[PDB]
């Protein structure tokens, strides 16, 4: 398998996104943007209970749907989170190790 | 292949976790501008498109896990590195109009129901496609 | 022993094999020619020959 | 600018004529008739702006 | 990085001949069967503008037909055959195969390949398509006439008890062999991204048309299958007496599910390619990088992930979705199509704008779409679309934006790449012509639209009532509409002249700042594409090629935060 | 580097059509006129018949006129002057371009005289190339 | 294995009957497909008439006149009466090869005017439509068909040089160092000193375009 790092000598600075430590190779990474991208359908939930609740109907289950809304967004929202720190741990340490950032 | 096999995994979550809320919302919740129950379109939809990234995903990753660090996937590849042979590559072929044409009388033939030409449509191509993937392989003449 | 075609390559055992459904070694699609071969050749090793025709003026 | 007001002034002369005449026609078949009239010379009205939009800063030399 | 030997007895690769110079007998037989991605683009663009001049005839006596309340030449019989040919060929015959034509075209150019993966299946997909317009068409041919019950094919009157002519199975079959075509080409550009990339020319390297064609060959995949699923059904249940489609059995709304599953992602897949050509446009014209770059890859795929869940606000008038569901879902795939805007904005953010016509094109295409997007999510909001579906506002909103893109965007990329295509230009005056006749006739023709469909007018309406009020609205708009298609008029003109008297590119790069790979090849490419490749290390190489001296100062510019690792210290040692 | 030279032969040149000698190859002009016209003469002649629909009159007509306008073009034979502009930053004819791609492999032509810092914006250590251009 | 003539599903012949696709034998449909495309036109000079179906005897017999003296006419417009033995390929003479398609064309639409109804019948097409598409359709057929047909026989003659020029493609792509595709030719001759082959010069015969023609 290919090296770790790159010969860089000082003064050039890359364009590097599908570099050996870039987040957006990881697969961590990407799990995480779906779960981010799903998270919203949770807050779209608990709009839809409150909201009809407002003009005084879904009555008998309103506070079930706000339940599962906010449980479901921020389970959604921790665990994508998560996994996105999980896909950008190598790039972070790159960032430790060497003064390079691109 | 990195990023593309991993890319499939957005997607694929999204899809499954939209098919989950629309069967269960769709069977408990109510509203007076529809009836409750499953709606069985969207259902089979979502769970089958989320069947074809997790297909295209899953394979392309297994692949990837046992393919070289290729020079295209490297971002200080030498332009010399992919020197050498690149693969085959049909020149010409008259196969594919013929492909069109078949597809074109069978299709025709299924509008007016004529069973002949269904049938001829049919043959025609089973041959087209065969002659097809047979162009780089027929024989030399042997007279 | 089992049968090898004899059109098909030779290769080194620990390798694996020449092609598998996953991966080949090649970009495209594999040659119908047999990728060992190195093209071109002689026209005199292709067989072909090339008429000489003369027709009446 | 030159044929730009050309134009301008020209198709003012068919779209006002064909304005004359979608009013006499008025319902008929020939409606439409007077309707193309009216298109063209708005055709040809946005022709000469078009003209005065290329020429107020040419991307080309007669080179 | 090595450098090479300055060897000896160089001199450049010939440059190929431009369009024009052709013997006869050149293309005749090489139409027929060749195998080359460009060859087969170019006639896919052509064979496509050739639909939109057809379907935009059947618009033009519709509107006609709508000038004056009475039917003055049309029955309601061939005003509904029409509308219904009008949409569908627009859509099908027009819209799909130009997206992949430019796709075919311009790909393989851009990643670096010599050819696509499957060179003969891409010519089936060219000649698939052109049957399958063949025989949609061919119903005009009988006595009775084309298909009747709209592009949408709604169930039961499409079963054969309610719509018995034979073009309503020469219109499914249709439906049917363009989507094979469809898939074909799907197929193929997405392999040919995986497989053929040019070394260096990472993911994250690709110009974002590129991008766009990777997930709408996803979507095109997903959907396609699904429509020849469903209309096969429907051709089943008619031939056969079949009874999936029955009332009773549900089978209107089953039609209008699958329908609107295939149906509202095949409008995303035509918006985004011309996005992408758009996004090639903007910068090159700027001469500033495409802002937000990996955000805008971002935003693409969330529209390709978004796009399979909103299906069905299509259905909101129907009783029988969950409302709420759907128009939140509406609500969110707003937002990564708006956020192109602002990478748009950001592009041109105090740049250096040069105003050739694709730069203007783009624009017109930006301004045009902006209002199309702000009418959709009206009918995002279920209370507005109670009053808004099936009105002549849902006309105006779908014609704003599927000339925005599919239209304007096109137009832009014709321009922008009929140098690389011909190795000739085209003549910016005609150019200029054509953008403002297309431009003042559309706006004229669909603008007053919006107030006739808020006032009571329902679309597919033949004939109306003098005492509706709608008279004057519809007057106007028939003018306009005439003064729309005489836009095509300097188009064809431009287009057939440049081809073979037009002014010859000496040049790579005859706008000067081409970002992509495409303009780092000669005007037209050889065969197989490339006579050399350069250094693959941005996403823009072909600026990177052409000047030098700018490669420290963007890399310096790239990012508002202040990075200092210019200052860096060397890593590595020595191997390449 | 070798090609063979052209011949005419009863008028059709071999450069137009390779085969010229085998076989009869372009019947002339004044024979593509004489069947045009005597076909547009039968196009008009289909008018005088018994039939009652002037449908048949309207593709009889349109098809005559686009025979006869096919037959006047061919006849007159138009041609146009190429474009002598320049549009954008296109050269004019004659201008030789160079391989950009050569130049930035060997560090000569258009990517030669870079400065330090731009040599070292590429990877390329100046030291290494100091010694072969500039020196 | 399959009907041909079910002559007891007709009845004996009668005067006052008849039936809807009444046609003859297929070599015999060209004869009367033109009975139905020729017009209306009838003289009528004073005591006599000359039917309208004369023109239809008139233009049969030129085209079967024609067709017998097609050698003579060939021989005065090529300017050819040599002794021949070998054939002509037929993409090497365009001119006869595009008026025997238009001919073919021009009796295919005879053939097919000439059951015409059935074809209405069968595939749902206006029988007036379809008596008006044989009349237009013998002229702009024909020409359509010689256009289309001249060009292809220019460019399979031209696709012939392209290979006796530069050799077969063989179809294998190769990346030099450079970054430049080349495909991979075979020539069928010598070579020159820098690779290019020495064209060779057509010989009349077929030139193979694929690597297993040669057998590989
Ligand atoms: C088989 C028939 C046959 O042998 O025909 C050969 C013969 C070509 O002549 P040849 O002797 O073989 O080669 C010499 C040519 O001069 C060599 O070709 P060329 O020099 O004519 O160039 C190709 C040709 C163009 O190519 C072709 O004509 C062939 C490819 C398209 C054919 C398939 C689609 C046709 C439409 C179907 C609709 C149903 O260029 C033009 O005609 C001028 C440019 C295009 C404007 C004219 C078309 C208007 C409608 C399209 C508007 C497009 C807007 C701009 C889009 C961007 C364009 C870059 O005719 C055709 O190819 C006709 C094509 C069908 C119409
Ligand atoms: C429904 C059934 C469809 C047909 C069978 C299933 C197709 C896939 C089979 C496996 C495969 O991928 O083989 C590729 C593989 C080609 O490999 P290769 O020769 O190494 O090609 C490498 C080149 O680079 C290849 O590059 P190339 O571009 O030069 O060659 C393109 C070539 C090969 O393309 C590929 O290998 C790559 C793409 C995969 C193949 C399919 C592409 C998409 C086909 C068209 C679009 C979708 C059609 C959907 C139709 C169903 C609708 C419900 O495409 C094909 O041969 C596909 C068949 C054409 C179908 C046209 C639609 C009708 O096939 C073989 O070598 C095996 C030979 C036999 C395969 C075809 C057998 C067809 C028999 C059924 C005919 C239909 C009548 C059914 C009647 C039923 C009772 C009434
Ligand atoms: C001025 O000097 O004029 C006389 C001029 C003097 O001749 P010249 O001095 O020898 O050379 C004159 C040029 O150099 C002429 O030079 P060129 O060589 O360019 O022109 C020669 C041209 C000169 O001739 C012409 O120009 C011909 C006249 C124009 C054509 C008329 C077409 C009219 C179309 C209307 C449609 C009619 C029917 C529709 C029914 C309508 C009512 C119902 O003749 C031909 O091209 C010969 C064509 C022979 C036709 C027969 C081919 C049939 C092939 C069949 C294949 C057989 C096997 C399969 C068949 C299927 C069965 C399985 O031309 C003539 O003498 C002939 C004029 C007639
Ligand atoms: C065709 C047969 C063929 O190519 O077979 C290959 C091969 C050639 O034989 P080979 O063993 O290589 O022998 C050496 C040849 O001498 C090799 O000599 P070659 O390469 O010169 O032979 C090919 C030759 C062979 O060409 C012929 O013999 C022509 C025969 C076809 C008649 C025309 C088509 C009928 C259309 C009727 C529509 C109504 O074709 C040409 O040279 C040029 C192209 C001819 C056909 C062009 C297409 C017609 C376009 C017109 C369409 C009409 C549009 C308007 C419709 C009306 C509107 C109202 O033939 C077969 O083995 C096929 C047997 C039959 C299956
Ligand atoms: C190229 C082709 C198309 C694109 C793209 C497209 C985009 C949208 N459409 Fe659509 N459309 C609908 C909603 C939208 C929405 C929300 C968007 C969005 O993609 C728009 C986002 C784009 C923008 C350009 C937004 C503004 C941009 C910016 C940058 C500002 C930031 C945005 C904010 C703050 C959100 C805006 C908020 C405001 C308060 C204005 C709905 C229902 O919500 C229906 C069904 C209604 C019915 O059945 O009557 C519909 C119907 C159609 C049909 C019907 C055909 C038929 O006969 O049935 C077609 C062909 C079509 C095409 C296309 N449509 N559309
Ligand atoms: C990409 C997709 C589409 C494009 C582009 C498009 C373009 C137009 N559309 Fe549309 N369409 C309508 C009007 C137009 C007009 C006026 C144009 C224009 O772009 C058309 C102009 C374009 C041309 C390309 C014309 C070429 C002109 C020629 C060939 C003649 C020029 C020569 C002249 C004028 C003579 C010269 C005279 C001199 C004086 C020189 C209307 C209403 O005005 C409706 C609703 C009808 C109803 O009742 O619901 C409609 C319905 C639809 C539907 C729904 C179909 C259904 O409900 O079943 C779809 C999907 C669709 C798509 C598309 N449509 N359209
Ligand atoms: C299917 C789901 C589709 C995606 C939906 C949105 C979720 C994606 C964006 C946020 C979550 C992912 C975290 C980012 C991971 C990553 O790539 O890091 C940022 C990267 C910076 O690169 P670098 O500095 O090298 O460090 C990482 C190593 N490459 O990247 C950057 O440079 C970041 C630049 C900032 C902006 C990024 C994205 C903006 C999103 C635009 C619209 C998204 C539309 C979604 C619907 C609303
Ligand atoms: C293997 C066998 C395949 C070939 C069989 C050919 C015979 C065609 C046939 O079956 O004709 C009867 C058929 C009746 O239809 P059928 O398929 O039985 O289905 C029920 C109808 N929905 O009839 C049809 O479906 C339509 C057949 C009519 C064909 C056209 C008739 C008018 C024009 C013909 C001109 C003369 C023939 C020219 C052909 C030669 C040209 C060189
Ligand atoms: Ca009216
Ligand atoms: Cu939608």
């Amino acid at each position: 398998p290919a090296p770790e790092r790159m010969h860089y000598i000082k003064g050039y600075v890359p364009v590097a996104y599908s570099s050996p430590h870039s987040s957006l190779e990881r697969s961590a990474t990407w799990l995480g943007m779906g779960f981010l991208l799903t998270a919203l359908a949770g807050v779209g939930a608990v709009l839809f209970a409150v909201g009809a609740n407002s003009v005084g109907q879904q009555q008998e289950h309103w506070v079930l749907y706000s339940i599962i809304g906010v449980v479901f967004a921020v389970v959604c929202t921790v665990l994508g989170t998560v996994l996105i720190i999980k896909g950008r741990a190598p790039y972070n340490r790159y960032v430790k190790e060497t003064g390079r950032t691109q | 292949m990195k990023s593309s096999a991993k890319l499939m995994y957005g997607p694929t979550v999204f899809m499954a976790a939209m098919a989950v809320i629309y069967i269960f919302a769709t069977m408990h919740v109510s509203d007076g501008g529809s009836v409750k129950g499953v709606e069985w379109v969207g259902s089979v939809a979502l769970v089958l498109s989320a069947g074809l990234t997790l297909m295209l995903g899953v394979y392309l990753h297994f692949t990837e896990v046992r393919v070289d660090v290729l020079p295209e996937d490297w971002e200080e590849a030498e332009v010399a590195d992919k020197a050498g042979t690149l693969g085959f590559f049909s020149p010409s072929s008259i196969w594919p109009a013929a492909m069109s044409g078949a597809v074109g009388f069978l299709a025709f033939g299924v509008v007016y129901f004529h069973y002949w030409m269904i049938a001829v449509g049919l043959m025609l191509l089973i041959f087209t496609i065969t002659k097809l993937n047979l162009q780089y392989g027929v024989p030399k003449e042997k007279h | 022993k089992h049968f090898v075609d004899p059109a098909w390559p030779e290769h080194n055992p620990a390798d694996g094999h020449v092609v598998t459904e996953l991966i080949s070694k090649v970009a495209g699609a594999s040659s119908p020619w047999g990728d060992d071969k190195e093209f071109p050749v002689s026209a005199e090793e292709t067989g072909y020959v090339h008429p000489y025709t003369r027709i009446n003026r | 600018m030159g044929k730009s007001f050309a134009l301008l002034v020209l198709g003012a002369i068919i779209l006002a004529g064909g304005v004359w005449y979608t009013i006499e026609v008025g319902y008929s078949v020939m409606a439409i008739v007077a309707a193309l009239i009216m298109a063209a010379g708005g055709g040809i009205i946005t022709w000469g702006l078009a003209v005065a939009a290329d020429v107020n800063s040419p991307t080309s030399h007669k080179i | 990085t090595a450098v090479a030997p300055r060897v000896d007895g160089h001199v450049a690769p010939q440059r190929p001949e431009p369009t024009g110079h052709a013997r006869k007998g050149s293309k005749a037989w090489l139409m027929m069967t060749t195998t080359d991605h460009k060859q087969l683009g170019i006639m896919y663009i052509i064979m496509s503008f050739s639909f939109f001049f057809l379907g935009g005839l059947m618009a033009l006596l519709i509107r006609a037909e709508l000038f004056t309340p009475g039917l003055q030449f049309l029955s309601n019989e061939q005003f509904n055959q029409l509308f219904t040919m009008h949409g569908t060929v627009m859509l099908l015959l027009y819209g799909t195969p130009i997206v992949w034509g430019f796709a075919n075209y311009v790909l393989p150019l851009q990643i670096g390949a010599p050819d696509v993966a499957f060179p003969r299946l891409n010519a089936f997909g060219f000649w698939i398509t052109t049957v399958g317009g063949v025989a949609m068409l061919t119903g005009f041919l009988t006595p009775g006439g084309a298909a009747d019950f709209g592009w949408t094919m709604y169930s039961p009157l499409s079963d054969a008890i309610h719509s018995p002519g034979l073009g309503s199975d020469m219109w499914i079959v249709g439906v049917g062999a363009t989507g094979i075509g469809s898939v074909a080409s799907a197929i193929n550009m997405l392999t040919t991204i995986l497989c053929l990339r040019a070394p260096g020319m990472t993911m994250f390297r690709m110009p974002i048309f590129t991008w766009n064609i990777f997930v709408v060959s996803v979507l095109a995949l997903l959907i396609f299958p699904l429509l020849l699923a469903a209309a096969l059904g429907v051709l089943y249940d008619r031939k056969l007496g079949g009874h999936l489609y029955d009332p009773a059995n549900g089978g209107s709304l089953l039609w209008q599910h699958l329908f609107w599953f295939f149906g509202h992602p095949e409008v995303y897949v035509l918006a985004l390619p011309f996005f992408g050509i758009v996004s090639e446009i903007i910068p090159v014209f700027s001469r500033k990088p495409m802002f937000g770059y990996v955000g805008l890859i971002f935003a693409t795929l969330s529209i390709g992930a978004l796009s399979m869940a909103v299906w069905a606000h299509h259905m909101f008038v129907t009783g029988a979705v969950l409302l709420p569901f759907f128009s939140f879902m509406t609500f969110l795939i707003s937002v990564p199509t708006g956020v192109k805007f602002f990478n748009w904005v950001g592009t041109m953010w105090k740049g250096h704008i040069t105003w050739e016509t694709p730069m203007i094109w783009s624009v017109g295409f930006m301004a045009t779409f902006l209002f199309g997007g702000l009418t959709g999510i009206m009918l995002a909001s279920p209370p507005l679309d109670f009053h808004l579906a099936d009105s002549y506002f849902l006309i105006a909103h779908f014609h704003y934006t599927l000339f925005g893109t599919v239209v304007f965007a096109s137009c832009a990329g014709v321009y922008f790449w009929f140098p690389k295509m011909t190795g000739r230009m085209m003549d910016e005056r005609l150019g200029k012509i054509h953008f403002w006749l297309t431009f003042v006739g559309f706006h004229g023709t669909f603008l007053i639209q919006h107030w006739v469909g808020n006032m009571g007018m329902p679309r597919r309406y033949a004939d109306y009532l003098d005492s509706d009020g709608f008279t004057i609205y519809n007057q106007i708009s028939t003018v306009f509409s005439f003064l729309l298609g005489l836009s095509v008029i300097p188009f064809i003109w431009n287009v057939f002249k440049s081809w073979r008297y037009g002014e010859l590119v000496t040049v790579d790069d005859p706008w000067g700042y081409g970002n992509s790979l495409e303009w780092a090849t000669s005007c037209p490419p050889p065969r197989h594409n490339f006579a050399s490749l350069p250094r693959i290390r941005s996403e823009r190489p072909a600026f990177e090629l052409h000047y030098p001296h700018m490669i420290e100062r963007m890399r310096a510019e790239a990012h508002t935060g202040h990075h200092d690792d210019i200052n860096a210290p060397e890593l590595g040692t020595a191997p390449a | 580097s070798h090609t063979i030279e052209p011949e005419i032969y009863r008028g059709v040149s071999t450069l137009d059509e390779p085969s010229a000698a085998w076989g009869w190859h372009g019947l002339k002009r004044n024979t593509i006129q004489l069947a045009g016209w005597i076909s547009v003469l039968f196009m008009l002649g289909y008018n005088f018949g018994n039939h009652k629909g002037h449908v048949e009159t309207i593709w009889l007509l349109v098809i005559t006129a686009l025979l006869v306008i096919g037959l006047l073009i061919h006849l007159f034979e138009p041609k146009l002057s190429q474009v002598r502009t320049i549009t954008s930053r296109n050269k004019p004819v004659g201008h030789v371009e160079p391989d950009w791609t050569y130049d930035q492999a060997t560090l000569t032509g258009t990517w030669g005289n870079l400065t330090d810092s731009q040599l070292r914006s590429v990877n390329i250590e100046p030291s290494r190339v100091a010694h072969l251009r500039a020196a | 294995v399959t009907t041909i003539n079910a002559i007891w599903n007709l009845g004996p012949y009668n005067p006052s009957q008849v039936s809807a696709g009444s046609q003859p034998d297929v070599y015999m449909l060209w004869t009367d497909g033109a009975a139905r495309v020729m017009p209306a036109w009838e003289l009528y000079l004073g005591n006599y008439t000359i039917p309208a179906v004369f023109w239809v005897a008139v233009m049969l017999g030129i085209l079967v006149v024609l067709l017998v003296t097609y050698p003579f006419i060939e021989r005065k417009f090529t300017g050819d009466d040599a002794h021949h033995n070998l054939l002509q390929r037929p993409r090497d003479v365009p001119v006869r090869t595009s008026l025997g398609v238009m001919a073919l064309v021009f009796y295919i639409l005879l053939t097919v005017s000439g059951g015409n109804d059935v074809y209405a019948m069968q595939f749902h097409v206006s029988l007036n439509a379809m008596t008006w598409i044989g009349r237009i359709g013998l002229i702009v057929g024909p020409a359509i068909a010689y256009f289309i047909t001249y060009r292809l026989c220019i460019g399979l003659q031209r696709s012939d040089r392209e290979v006796l020029e530069h050799g077969i493609e063989t179809g294998i792509i190769k990346q030099m160092p450079n970054g430049a595709f080349i495909e991979v030719h075979q020539p069928l001759g010598p070579v020159d000193d820098h690779g290019h082959p020495i064209p060779l010069p057509y010989a009349g015969a077929a030139v193979p375009k694929q690597m297993n023609q040669l057998g590989y």
